[PDB]
C-alpha cells in the first residue's frame, strides 16, 4: 500500500513472509555478483601481449 | 551494514547527487519518523 497506516498494520501480522522474500532476492543478487566475479577472474591473471 | 566498523551509511539509488539534501523534509518515510552529497 502507499502511505497507508492501516495496511501497514496488516503488513505487521504478515511481516515474517515478507522479510523471507527480500532475503531470497537479497541472496540471489550475491549468487548473481560471485558468478560475475568468477567468470572475469576466469579471463583476468593472464599476462596480455599490448 | 558494515558490521565490523559498526558504521553505516545511507544509499539513494540512480537519484542526481545535487537533488538529495540532508535531513530531507520535502519527502515524508511512513516507516521511519528518524532516518540515519558525495
Amino acid at each position: 500500500c502507499n502511505g497507508f497506516q492501516k495496511c501497514e498494520q496488516l503488513l505487521r501480522e504478515y511481516g515474517q513472509f515478507c522479510s523471507k522474500i527480500n532475503q531470497a532476492l537479497h541472496g540471489a543478487n550475491l549468487r548473481q555478483d560471485d558468478s560475475v566475479r568468477n567468470l572475469f577472474a576466469s579471463v583476468k591473471s593472464s599476462q596480455s601481449s599490448p | 551494514y558494515d558490521k565490523e566498523t559498526k558504521t553505516h551509511a545511507t544509499l539513494f539509488g540512480s537519484v542526481a547527487c545535487e537533488h538529495i539534501s540532508s535531513t530531507m523534509s520535502q519527502y515524508s518515510r511512513s516507516t521511519r519518523s528518524m532516518l540515519k552529497p558525495v
